[PDB]
DNA sequence: CTTGACAAAAGTGTTAAATTGTGCTATACT
DNA sequence: GCACAATTTAACACTTTTGTCAAG
């Protein structure tokens, strides 16, 4: 069955999450858009950019570009260890400037990766994802003086690396100087080759008050502009003689060049009707015949001297406003980074043809490919915006594209962060999550969008709304800018909507951000639904208007450190977006028309569409993943029926039947037990083990390379010096474990055979060779064993040994082996667990079904939940979640409560109404009647008032079993709970994080080539570090020795910790260690600065630390 | 003349205690420059020393005491009227 | 919980001293391997096994049970320190 | 074989240095792109800082404890253990003195 | 405990004509009730074979003696068109609940392992009445209610 | 810690130190920690 | 300068300081030879002067020398010592060690305040000097190369040493550290119970010292291995004596959450 | 191969600022405590296990081995240091490997050490 | 325990091949 | 970038030492 609530209708449908990552990139790549009629921005917009180059003289110029087709598949570009790419050529013209002579000839430029079906490409043969970037918007802004309180500072920004910064600063002299790029010049100076002399500097000035007389200098406004452009130029650059044409060339960049300073097409606007003129290009002024035409500076002015006057109209911007930020999508930092990548290619051009042979060229000996190629493959590796794509689960890629960082270069840091990069604006509302964000010390610096926000091309974030003339909901849907919304005035979708008209004469709504009372004339707009107010993960949270934003963080976050499961089940209470998301997450397989089932062979589903064409779509069955989470997709269709297009063929590795399942609902018992959930611990129930309950599976990746050393090449091989026949046993054939076999942590994936560097035996050890007389062969085993902890089947061999067709192989590489190890891990004790409500918790110690806390039809609960983290981390979402999971076992139908709009205390009382109704009368039916210990509970209930007196056990037991509370019995003793427990089916993820990986320890390992400490982390296979807080602990209890244990024979110490492994391997009690090795290397690195560092004893004398060892 | 706690730590008796606190360049050079010695005084100025630490167990007043059971140390109550004798 | 700890702590004036104590006196019950101790075979610290019950080898547990009847004696310069290792490597090998 | 209570600090004086280098770096190079071996004054050069193997000269006529710190007459490096090339340091000798940027800056 | 297929080389390997995995099968073989016609077994091997389009179930293996299958209902696999299909299990009879992971097969190349779920009785229910049968009053009825499958009668039990 | 006078040779100043190290965490709701540095 | 897997050498940018260094002194004393003008002398000289300098303090004259190519700045000699990460701070002050581990913990209702559940398999390599010497006597093995290949190779861990590990382990106690460690009773010893599973089993009172829960928390067991180091772990850095707040002076492991609630 | 240059070891690993490339490197060149430990067994069970032969091929054996000065003496030495000719010691060898033979096919003490 | 006879292994000497270290060119170009 | 002297290496003809076998 399936039941909805909610009187709030969406007319609006959530458009595709994915466009984000997708769309944008798509319109800077013009793939199939002819090379005649183009859009110019994006990616062509690098090449008329860095195009033409001119310079005995020379003309190029860009004229089309094509987009070659992907060298390999997804599939083997990943297997590969290759960069999913493909080849971009270009054709321009090389000219000569004199001959009047035409040369054209295409030519090669690199390979330029694409972007895959979900939005992730895949570089170095890894699955990586282009996360969003956010900073203010190009333009004019004006803020009030972080030195003086009585005036405004305005400035001028193009973009990161498009442009250098402007700022208007007013020291206090009380005339006024300019900085760009730390440094003081008279704003009247500035004028100088802009066209402004003596009379034109008061015209507009005395428009305003005591501003004009500032304003007027005299020592350089003598002069005109060639003079003082030289002027500022010997000033703001020391560095080269201070000549005239190269005052003109250098300040020409700094402004007038459109190729030097690009300034995005949202300043350029935004900018325009904020100052209240308008621009010819993007630029702040204009190289015209010689001197320098005017644009901004004198329209910034204009504005600046306008407002610090006090004149309607010119007020302070709101440098947080969402209107005054833009988006860094894929298709912007793509093309950036593409163009400053090509300028490098320019230079490239430029330095090829001033010398050779000038008359014979073309380009096809001018251009390059590294200064673009190289710029590309840094991007898409190194930068911010790009990292690890995130598959923990399907809904996890979805919410790691829709995120948005402000780090990033070109974004902030950790540093300039204090409150207001962090803070929620009051214009977020419907375009950023006001809650998503890691709990940790970026809260506030990376959220998400809303699942209703869209970005334009200028970058700003506009959000649905609906329009309205007195009380009547038009159709219309607006996606009204950041700056739009504060215009007209928005109400909400809880409003009283009466039959498509308002019903009661106050209504909620707000202008700016700010509730207050309203008529039911003065609405000018409405919300599309609160779904939009907040985002993904977050809207997939039931009774979320019931719990804190503290928790519901986690709540969403914990949902993407989530995992798959084998009988994995979808809540049997959604908010209804899991349809969509399983689509839109592109995780499962669909039917594109109106077909039918011709075949099912969880292999292939073959469906012959009515258009008579037959078309099967192959599935992928456990494959692995990122995190290791396998990738599952389950055929739901008979081996033959027509279907509808849309319809789902085979569920995802999360989806259950179209529908996002995390983890599983079970039988959740709110109550104390013997200490077991202490703070938000968790214990569960045995019999969930049975069910294969929160049992996934994880794969695991092990590769090796077959080396060349100086010595001699090695190679993979079945044949070991020392080995038994027993270690040798899985590897079938060409030596290498084979499929669905075990391995032991230890166990040999592949063998490898080596040269060892020829060194003499030791003299005992040449003994005990002549013993045995085994032979020294000169090879030794280099083979690779899997790690501790890891340990499973092999479901896969992929060996690429080089010259082998299609696989380049890294110089000095003869071949490579790469086996996959599967795992299926049942949830064990001590693994993380986690509900929707953001309650997260281990497992402590499951329990035999046996003794369980069951209930009068032998039905034992599967949990048992601490009733404590409630009242504190104030989230009663969980509890009406399981309230009514409670009537929902035994009406057995799926609830659907959209977020801040769903069902309410009424309502769930009348399912728990029905369903006792029901429940009791299957017990009056099957010859029962009330329980003595029932009538036990009931009573000494009925002393606190818990159900009103003077009713029948009947009706008692009906008001507590309503209340979300019934009678347990005690598996262990017997005896039912003095008070009623409340209990029911809730929904629990068990999480990443898992003990399994996350346990170990070592005695002797490893150390660190340059000072003997021990190695750290976990693969390195290696101890943790002791922090001065932990030598401080120490210091606090009083204990020497044992800090001294943690300071020498137990970390640096060279003969210490032998003397201990000598000892203790004997039983003698371990000797007193020396030179912690650490300080002897801190005592020759400063010997290295010329300092004599001398240790002495009891009486001023020589120590020598080193033994023998630097006396010479 | 009163300071600041961070004042004082740089101000301390030991070289190493401040080298190992901050500005340790400013350290070293006004230390090697006078030639100052460090009686290792302090915890922290002993801890880089990889020594036993002053206080605590080790402290210089309990790390001198001596254990004998009654039979051996009879034993060596016999060991002094040895010398006397001989 | 070490039971004695009350009656331990409430014989040395410091905290400490008493570690010195059961470490060293500890140190010369390993040495020995507790043939040195004033313990009767019933004040013996038994160690209960599946397998059997035998002396429990930790010896700073001995110390413990050792000082707990004040059969011995402790302090500072108490004898020279020559003879103090020097009759102690004699009466036991 | 000494107790160990003070640590002083001092200035290290070019006459001193020389003292403590066991020789000085002349080529500028580290080992050969094809032996690896330490180059000839390169600033890994065995012949001066220590063996790479315990015990072993450069070119192997002295092999063992046999013959400890014996200086080889044919490489030129002092058989011993291989350790001794953590505290053993050179020196370059400057054409024209200068100052540590420290108590300058 | 015990199970086998023609093609398979682990509990994930898919066969061609099957709708299901390995792991989806073995979903259903702990579901899988056999009693034994015999109280001095120790174990068995079950046998099964399914061409052509049909769906395989507990009631298609191979009966024997000292066999009887309680759920000839219980949807195994969906063989498709020409889909063939060749299995085998060893039903061993124990006490408690032993997953796969603590006990071994080493039946051939691929045998695989399953969790044993033993006790027959599935759930268990009692409740205490007043009774009407004695002489004085607030004495109990005992009712102990017994859910089990097939492999032993509640009586039994 | 034991409710008696202190012993010779304790390390009294990383006590103190750890004493008020650890309610540092706490301070945000007054001048707060700000004071407490500013001190 | 040393290799790695796959072949590639490695070497630290001391070295190519140092070298850089020697490059410019050596050109300098050719030309100071063979009769050079003074400009290019000067010139050459000076950085010689800055070069020295980089060796030493790099980036406290002008911007710091970085391999071409890449904008990471060159790690001198003053940059070892100074900073977080630096010799002193690093590999003095603190340090990683030998004979740990850490993994998640687990309440411990059933243990006293000297108690905690250690790992059965992390005890074994945290006590394998040990349990090896215990195999020389307790027979199993002649000695104690026998025991280890016995041990590290074949999961063979039957009761022979099941057991055995527990005689070598009663007696001395282990220590438990909670991050951050602000109180010292953030770091406590507790008998080391083997018991099954990965998890790690605590004393829920004391659990507060450590400003712990059991959410997916993780703590660090060390074995204090000198006896007289060990004595200091059983008579004062023993959570069951230390029962106070060495700060407030007011007791510290009481009654919490569920246990007040009961009572 | 030849033409790529080496690594800096200051390259941060990780997405971390806190991480280096220099410190993931172990370190080879030095003995470990267990290694130690097992050249001190193989030394001294080698001895134990040396004492029962003959005292005139207990010595001989020790020096074909280099177990006494290091070195490695040839059969035309050893014959010129007990007297005896250079075919004598080289039989002398044969019977004392293949009498130890013998005892450690039991004592199995040795049987170790195989890698 | 010891000879004499031999083949394999380890020397010892002179070469052919290769690998590496150097000086240098000329329209003019600052 | 190249002709080429400089020096290193692998090349190889062949002498002497050292492990070794059948027979005293
Ligand atoms: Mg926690
Ligand atoms: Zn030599």
């Amino acid at each position: 069955e399936i039941k909805r609530f909610g009187r709030i209708r969406e007319v609006i449908p959530l458009p595709p999450l994915t466009e984000i990552q997708v769309e944008s990139y798509k319109k800077a790549l013009q793939a199939d858009v002819p090379p005649e009629k183009r859009e110019n921005v994006g990616i062509q917009a690098a090449f008329k950019e860095t195009f033409p180059i001119e310079e005995g003289g020379l003309v190029l110029d860009f004229l089309e570009y094509r987009i070659g087709d992907p060298p390999f598949s997804q599939d083997e570009c990943r297997e590969k260890d290759l960069t999913y790419q493909a080849p971009l050529y270009a054709r321009l013209q090389l000219i000569h400037k004199d001959t009047g002579l035409i040369k054209e000839d295409e030519v090669f430029l690199g390979h330029l990766p694409l972007m895959t079906e979900d939005g992730s490409f895949i570089i170095n043969g890894a699955d990586r994802v282009i996360v969003s970037q956010i900073h203010r918007s190009p333009g004019v802004y004006f803020t009030p003086d972080p030195a003086r309180p009585g005036r405004y500072i305005a400035s001028i920004i193009p973009l990161p690396k498009r442009g250098p910064w402007i700022d208007l600063e007013v020291e206090a002299s009380g005339v006024v100087t300019m900085k760009v790029n730390k440094r003081k010049f008279p704003l009247v100076l500035l004028l100088r080759v802009l066209g402004y002399d003596q009379e034109t500097l008061v015209r507009e000035l005395s428009a305003y008050g005591d501003l004009v007389q500032g304003l007027l200098d005299e020592a350089v406004l003598a002069m005109r502009p060639e003079e003082a452009m030289v002027r500022l130029f010997t000033l703001l650059r020391p560095g080269d003689p201070p000549k005239k044409d190269k005052a003109l060339a250098y300040l020409f960049g700094l402004l007038a060049d459109p190729k030097r300073y690009d300034l995005g097409e949202a300043g350029r606007y935004k900018a325009e009707e904020k100052l209240g003129v308008g621009l010819s290009g993007r630029t702040l002024v204009r190289f015209e015949d010689g001197e320098f035409k005017d644009e901004v500076f004198l329209p910034t002015l204009r504005y600046l001297f306008a407002l610090t006057a006090g004149v309607p109209g010119h007020e302070v911007d709101d440098i947080d406003h969402l209107g005054n930020r833009r988006i860094r999508t894929v298709g912007e930092l793509m093309a950036d980074q593409f163009r400053v990548g090509l300028a490098r290619l320019a230079r490239g051009v430029r330095e090829r043809m001033v010398m050779g042979s000038p008359d014979t060229l073309t380009p096809a000996k001018l251009v390059n490919s590294r200064p673009l190629e190289a710029a590309l493959r840094e991007f898409f590796s190194r930068s911010q915006l790009s990292q690890f794509k995130d598959e923990t689960n399907p809904l996890s890629s979805l919410r790691h594209k829709r995120r948005i960082s402000a780090l990033g270069p070109g974004g902030l840091t950790r540093e300039r962060a204090g409150f207001d990069v962090r803070d929620v604006h009051r214009t977020h509302y419907g375009r950023i999550c006001p809650v998503e964000t890691p709990e940790g010390a970026n809260i506030g610096l990376i959220t998400s969008l809303a699942a209703y926000a869209r970005v334009d091309a200028l970058g700003f974030i506009r959000t649905p709304y609906r329009r309205v003339k007195n009380g009547v909901v038009t159709e219309e849907v607006v996606y009204m800018t950041a700056s739009e919304e504060d215009r007209y005035t928005i109400a909400q979708a809880n409003t009283p909507l009466e039959g498509d008209r308002i019903a009661t004469d106050r209504v909620v709504a707000r202008r700016r951000g700010e509730p207050v009372i309203v008529a039911p004339e003065e609405v000018e707009f409405m919300d599309v639904s609160p779904k939009q107010v907040f985002s993904l993960n977050t809207n997939l949270i039931p009774f979320l208007e019931h719990d804190d934003a503290n928790r519901a963080l986690m709540g969403s976050n914990m949902q993407t450190q989530a995992v798959p499961l084998i009988r994995a089940q979808a809540p049997v209470v959604m908010t209804g977006l899991e349809e969509r998301v399983v689509r839109d997450s592109l995780a499962a397989l669909y039917a594109e028309e109106d077909g039918e089932v011709v075949k099912v062979d969880g292999t292939r589903i073959a469906v012959r569409y009515e258009d008579g064409r037959l078309v099967e779509h192959p599935l992928r069955r456990y494959a692995r993943s990122n995190q290791g989470t396998a990738f599952d997709q389950r055929p739901r269709v008979r081996v033959g029926q027509r279907v509808k297009k849309g319809d789902l063929l085979a569920d995802g590795p999360a989806s259950e039947e179209g529908f996002l399942a995390l983890g599983q609902n079970v039988l959740v018992a709110i109550m104390p037990f013997d200490g077991y959930n202490f703070e938000d611990a968790i214990v569960i129930s045995e019999e969930l083990l049975k069910r294969d309950f929160y049992t996934s599976i994880h794969i695991e990746r092990y590769e090796i390379e077959a080396r060349d050393t100086k010595l001699g090449p090695e190679r993979i091989t079945r044949d070991i010096p020392h080995l038994s026949e027993a270690a040798l046993r899985d590897l079938d054939e060409e030596g290498i474990v084979r499929i669905g076999a075990e391995v032991k942590p230890g166990d040999i994936l592949v063998g490898r055979t080596s040269f060892k560097g020829e060194q003499e035996p030791s003299p005992e050890e040449r003994l005990l060779r002549s013993i045995f007389g085994e032979k020294a062969r000169d090879v030794k085993d280099t083979s690779l064993r899997v790690p501790p902890g890891e340990g499973g089947i092999v479901v896969g061999r992929l060996r690429l040994r080089r010259g082998d067709p299609g696989v380049e192989l890294k110089p000095g590489v003869r071949e490579v082996v790469r086996v996959f190890v599967a795992q299926k891990r049942k949830l064990q004790v001590g693994d993380k667990l986690a509900n929707r409500h953001g309650n997260k918790g281990v497992v402590a110690k499951i329990l035999p079904v046996e003794d369980m806390p069951h209930l009068p039809d032998g039905t034992p609960v599967d949990v048992i939940l601490n009733p404590l983290g409630v009242p504190s981390r104030m989230n009663l979402g969980q509890i009406l979640e399981t309230h009514l999971g409670l009537a929902g076992y035994f009406l057995g139908q799926r609830y659907i409560s959209p977020v801040f709009d769903g069902a309410t205390e009424p309502e769930i009382k009348e399912l728990l109404a029905e369903a006792f109704n029901l429940y009791f009368g299957k017990r009056q039916g099957e010859g029962f009647g009330v329980d003595k210990r029932e009538k036990e509970v009931l009573a000494r209930a009925e002393k606190l008032g818990l159900v009103s007196p003077g009713k029948s056990p009947e009706e008692q037991l009906k008001e507590l079993f309503d209340l979300g509370k019934v009678v347990l019995y005690d598996g262990r003793t017997g005896e039912p709970f003095e008070g009623p427990i409340v209990v029911g089916q809730m929904f629990i993820m068990k999480l990443y994080h898992m003990v399994e990986d996350k346990m170990h320890a070592r005695s002797t390992g490893p150390y660190s080539l340059i000072t003997q400490q021990p190695l750290g982390g976990k693969a390195q296979f290696g101890g943790q570090r002791f922090g001065e807080m932990e030598v401080w602990a120490l210091e606090a209890y009083g204990a020497a020795h044992t800090l001294q244990e943690m300071l020498t024979i137990k970390s640096d110490d060279i003969e210490g910790r032998n003397a201990a492994y000598q000892a203790i391997i004997k039983g003698e009690d371990v000797p007193e260690p020396s030179v912690p090795e650490s300080f002897r290397v801190l005592v020759k690195e400063l010997q290295a600065l010329a300092l004599d560092v001398q240790t002495l004893d009891e009486k001023d004398n020589p120590v020598d630390i080193f033994e023998g060892l630097a006396s010479k | 003349l009163l300071m600041g706690v961070t004042k004082s730590a740089l101000s301390t008796k030991s070289w190493l205690s401040a080298a190992s606190f901050q500005n340790t360049t400013h350290v070293l050079t006004e230390a090697a420059i006078a030639g100052k010695k460090d009686e290792l005084i302090g915890l922290k100025e002993n801890v880089i020393l990889g020594r036993l630490i002053p206080a605590g167990t080790g402290s210089d007043f309990v790390r001198f005491t001596q254990v004998v059971d009654q039979r051996t140390l009879k034993a060596i109550e016999e060991a002094r009227k040895e010398a006397v004798e001989a | 919980a070490e039971p004695g700890i009350d009656k331990l702590f409430g014989m040395v004036d410091s905290k400490y001293r008493l570690t010195v104590v059961v470490a060293k006196r500890a140190q010369q019950l390993l040495r020995h391997r507790f043939k040195n101790t004033v313990l009767e075979p019933e004040e013996r610290p038994k160690m209960r096994t599946l397998e059997g019950l035998y002396d429990d080898p930790n010896a700073v547990t001995w110390a413990m049970k050792e000082l707990l009847t004040g059969r011995l004696f402790f302090g500072e310069n108490l004898v020279p320190e020559d003879r103090l290792q020097k009759e102690m490597e004699r009466l036991y090998p | 074989k000494k107790e160990v209570r003070k640590v002083r600090i001092a200035l290290a004086s070019p006459e001193k240095i020389r003292s403590w280098s066991y020789g000085e770096v002349e080529k500028p190079e580290t080992i050969n792109y094809r032996t690896l071996k330490p180059e000839r004054d390169g600033l890994f050069d065995e012949r001066i800082f220590g063996p790479i193997k315990d015990y072993e000269c450069a070119c192997g006529k002295y092999k063992r404890q046999r013959f400890e710190g014996k200086v080889c007459e044919r490489c030129g490096v002092e058989v011993t253990r291989s350790i001794v090339r953590r505290y053993r340091m050179g020196h370059i000798e400057l054409a024209t003195p200068a100052a540590h940027i420290w108590f300058v800056k | 405990t015990s199970v086998y297929i023609e093609d398979v080389l682990h509990e994930f390997s898919t066969i061609p004509g099957v709708k299901e995995d390995v792991v989806e099968i073995i979903l259903n073989l702990k579901e899988l009730v056999v009693r034994f016609l015999d109280p001095k077994m120790a174990s068995t091997t079950l046998i099964l074979r399914a061409e052509g389009p049909k769906e395989v179930r507990a009631g298609d293996f191979t009966p024997s003696a000292d066999v009887e299958i309680m759920n000839p209902d219980l949807h195994i696999a969906t063989l498709e068109e020409g889909g063939k299909l060749y299995m085998e299990v060893r039903v061993d009879r124990g006490v408690g609940y032993v997953p796969a992971e603590r006990h071994g097969i080493k039946d051939r190349i691929n045998a695989i392992p399953v969790d044993a779920i033993f006790s027959p009785v599935r759930r268990v229910a009692f409740q205490v009445e007043d009774t009407r049968l004695g002489q004085r009053t607030d004495l109990d009825k005992l009712t102990l209610r017994i859910w089990t499958d097939g492999s032993v009668t509640p009586l039994e039990a | 810690s034991m409710a008696r006078p202190v012993s010779i040779g304790e390390a009294v100043g990383v006590v103190a130190a750890e004493s008020i190290g650890e309610p540092g965490t706490q301070l945000t709701m007054t001048q707060g920690l700000p004071r407490v540095i500013e001190l | 300068m040393v290799q790695v897997d796959g072949g590639r050498f490695a070497t630290s940018d001391l070295n190519d300081l140092y070298r850089r260094l020697i490059n410019r002194n050596n050109r300098l004393k050719k030309l100071l030879a063979q009769g050079a003008p003074e400009i290019i002398i000067r010139n050459e000289k000076r950085m010689l002067q800055e070069a020295v300098d980089a060796v030493i303090d790099n980036g406290r004259r002008g911007s710091p020398v970085t391999n071409p190519g890449s904008e990471r700045p060159l790690r001198s000699l003053t940059d070892i010592l100074s900073g977080k990460q630096g010799r002193f701070r690093q590999n003095l002050l603190g340090k990683r060690v030998d004979y740990s581990g850490r993994s998640v913990i687990v309440v411990g209702p059933q243990l006293k305040l000297h108690q905690c559940g250690l790992p059965k398999r992390m005890a074994l390599e945290l006590f394998k000097p040990f349990l090896l010497k215990k195999m020389e006597e307790k027979a199993f093995a002649p000695n104690v190369k026998a025991a280890r290949r016995m041990l590290e190779r074949q999961r063979d861990i039957k009761d022979e040493v099941w057991d055995a590990l527990e005689e070598v382990i009663h007696g001395k106690v282990v220590l438990l550290n909670r991050a951050p460690t602000l109180h010292r009773l953030g770091i406590q010893a507790f008998q080391p119970v083997l018991v099954e599973g990965q998890s790690i089993q605590l004393h829920p009172l004391v659990c507060e010292a450590f400003n712990a829960d059991f959410d997916g928390d993780q703590m660090a067991v060390h074995v204090p291995l000198s006896s007289f180091a060990q004595a200091e772990a059983r008579i004062q850095m023993l959570s069951a004596h230390n029962l106070l707040s060495p700060a407030s002076g007011e007791p510290l492991a009481k009654p919490s959450r569920d246990i007040i609630l009961g009572l | 191969k030849i033409a790529q240059e080496p690594v800096s070891l200051e390259t941060p690993i990780g997405d971390e600022k806190d991480s280096f490339y220099g410190d993931f490197i172990p370190d080879e060149n030095l003995p470990s405590p267990v290694e130690a430990a097992a050249q001190s067994l193989l030394s001294e069970e080698l001895e134990k296990a040396l004492s029962k032969l003959s005292e005139r091929e207990a010595m001989v054996l020790k020096l074909r081995k280099g177990l006494i000065d290091g070195r490695e003496h040839t059969l035309e030495e050893v014959g010129a240091y007990f007297g005896v000719t250079r075919e004598r010691i080289r039989q002398i060898e044969n019977k004392a490997l293949r009498k130890l033979k013998y005892h450690e096919s039991r004592t199995r003490k040795l049987r170790d050490f195989l890698e």
